[PDB]
Order: C-alpha cells, then structure tokens, then sequence
C-alpha cells in the first residue's frame, strides 16, 4: 500500500 | 554517473535433462544505468519469445532483471545469453553449463 | 520469522522525445506483488502475486492514482537535478527511490527506510531514526533543506510506522498459505573430475525462500575459503531462489570436505558430504 502523494520534489 | 558493468549468470530453471521442457533464465544484475539488452541464443541464433522480469534494483542501487524462456535441452543444442550494455565494447555471450 | 514490504521507483530521462520512463515494483519479503510501468498499456498498477488479487477496485484505483502522483515528482525531479548539477538536456540521467518497512517476528515495527539516489550515488536519505536526513553533496543539501522546511520526514515516519506496517500485515495474512511459508533449499552435491588430480565438489541449494541463504565448504571440520568458488543468489523464475559453492578438491580427498547448508526454513543446518 503506496504512500500518499506527499513525496515533495528534490 | 555510475557505470557498473552487468554480471551473467546463464542456468536453468530446473535441474536439465535432456528432452525434457524446462526454463532457461540469464540474469543479469549488478548494473548500472538500468538501459540493457539481453537476448537468450539457441545455436547462436536469437530465441523470438523471450520474456523479462520487471525492472528492480539492489541496496548499492545496481539493477537486476531475469530474462527467461521455455527450452528442452538436449545433448546437441547450444544455449547462450548475449548481453550489451553502455558498458560493454561488444556483446558479451555466456553459454549454458548445465553444471552451473 | 521478521518481514518487509518495499517499494523500489526507477526513473529514467528520455531527452530525445517525450517523458521520463517510471517504473515501480512493491515487494513483500522477497515476493513482488505490484508492478507500475509508465510505459505499459494499462496504466494502472497491476498485481503481480495471486493474494493481491483480494483487494478490490478501490485498492486498485487507489494505488494507480497514488503511483501516477509519485512518478510526476520524479519527473520533475530530474529537470531539478539536471539544474543543480548543471548538466546539459541531452544527456539521460536516472533517479532510484527505495522506501518500506520492517516488522519484527512479532510483526511489530522494526525499522524503516527511504533512500534516493541520482545516477547511481546516493542522493538523500532518512537516517536510522526517522527523523533527519543524510545528504550526500550540497546538491542533497539544497533538497534537505527544503525537506526540513516542508517536513516531509514526520509525515514518512508516520507512514513508515504506521500505514507500512499495518498494511504489510494485513498481506501477510491474505498470503499466507506463501508469504509466511518457509521453502527450505533442496541441496544436492555434484562431482565433476577436472582432471587426473583434481576434482571440483558442487553444493547446491535450488527451490528455497527465502532468499537468505549461508553455504559454507569446510575441511576437517574448518572453514574452507581457498580454491572456492560462490556464485551469486540468483532466481530461479518460480519465485523461489537457487545459489551454489564448490570447491576444488584433491581427487580421492573428496571426504574431509562438508558443505554446510543454513537457511529459515531448516530446523537445524544440513551438512552434505561427498562419499
């Protein structure tokens, strides 16, 4: 079960 | 970047005995960038229905996949994979030894 | 026994035409389960093991929703990182993202991880606790800092505690007739003559899960390392593993020579013996 979309960008 | 050269191992599924069906698989791991092209070889000619895992990677960020076909060995046939890679001047090719 | 789920991401630039390839597989121990690939047909992540198939079209929209919004930071992750590292638009580049947790044989949280790396070197990574980042060059330290500001490391410590691990254990459950089954090695020993005075001994474990295995050659009851060879863990195509370790021997010494033999699914350790 994935992450939400909280991964911000580098 | 990284470039880190493909390790082959070339093995069958099961242990081989001549006539009867079977699973060749080339591995191909330890690599670096993720860009490959691995073809199984019968008598050095390329086997049309091959078919790959979906693209992963080791802890040290090297990639791996297994590229495998059904295959009868047999006391004449020849098996090989063949590899290119950034890496690589030219194809490499690995033949099969049932004792690996 | 302890248990993983991990997803790992692959993202690679294509500056000749159109967007980057994604690709993302999920495991649970050393099972996938779920794959995505920008470049397939479906557009959606699809199971790749049998006991995902349970989960029903929410689950499935979910996580093709989900995927779809990671591979979009990653790529523009890798227009950011050509920026920092001031590398030309012609040239492809690859980012890697591995993440996940662990549980222990209580299925209690262990651990987690998330590392990133940008051709092939670490990037950035969340320390041990959870709590910091580690940041490889000064390029990693711009993306630290940003991610400090956003504090994106206490919402992945929360997923990585909590959503993780639940969720790794409610799979284990639904596969449990394979997830928390141990598949010990069938070994066997091969003898080939490799000349008038020498033999090569083959230990070889096939059909095991999990992947971890030890083989070890002895002589006389020691550690044989000299004049052995082991090749590298490698699958067998049924989701099970295969490695194996030889040895060159003496001919006619084949005896003081044991390969032993360690895995999960073993009671005790085996030990084969040419005779």
């Amino acid at each position: 079960f994935l992450p939400s979309d909280f991964f911000p960008s580098v | 970047m990284i470039q880190r050269t493909p390790k082959i191992q070339v093995y069958s599924r099961h242990p081989a005995e001549n006539g009867k069906s079977n699973f060749l698989n080339c591995y191909v791991s330890g690599f670096h960038p993720s860009d490959i092209e691995v073809d199984l070889l019968k008598n050095g000619e390329r086997i049309e229905k091959v078919e790959h895992s979906d693209l992963s990677f080791s802890k040290d960020w090297s990639f791996y996949l297994l590229y495998y076909t059904e295959f009868t060995p047999t006391e004449k046939d020849e098996y090989a994979c063949r590899v290119n890679h950034v890496t690589l001047s030219q194809p490499k090719i690995v033949k099969w030894d049932r004792d690996m | 026994g302890s248990h993983s789920m991990r997803y790992f991401y692959t993202s690679v630039s294509r500056p000749g035409r159109g967007e980057p390839r994604f690709i993302a597989v999920g495991y649970v121990d050393d099972t996938q389960f779920v794959r995505f690939d920008s470049d397939a047909a479906s557009q959606r992540m699809e199971p790749r093991a049998p006991w995902i198939e349970q989960e029903g079209p929410e689950y499935w929209d979910g996580e093709t929703r989900k995927v779809k919004a990671h591979s979009q930071t990653h790529r523009v992750d890798l227009g950011t990182l050509r920026g920092y590292y001031n590398q030309s638009e012609a040239g492809s580049h690859t980012v890697q993202r591995m993440y996940g947790c662990d549980v222990g044989s209580d299925w209690r949280f262990l651990r987690g991880y998330h590392q990133y790396a940008y051709d092939g070197k670490d990037y950035i990574a969340l320390k041990e606790d959870l709590r910091s980042w580690t940041a490889a060059d000064m390029a990693a330290q711009t993306t630290k800092h940003k991610w400090e500001a956003a504090h994106v490391a206490e919402q992945l410590r929360a997923y990585l505690e909590g959503t993780c691990v639940e969720w790794l254990r409610r799979y284990l459950e639904n596969g449990k007739e394979t997830l928390q089954r141990t598949d010990a090695p069938k070994t066997h020993m091969t003898h080939h003559a490799v000349s008038d005075h020498e033999a090569t001994l083959r230990c070889w474990a096939l059909s095991f899960y999990p992947a971890e295995i030890t083989l070890t050659w002895q002589r006389d009851g020691e550690d044989q390392t000299q004049d052995t060879e082991l090749v590298e863990t490698r699958p067998a195509g049924d989701g099970t593993f295969q490695k194996w370790a030889a040895v060159v021997v003496p001919s006619g010494q084949e005896q003081r020579y044991t390969c032993h033999v360690q895995h999960e699914g073993l009671p005790k350790p085996l030990t084969l013996r040419w005779e």
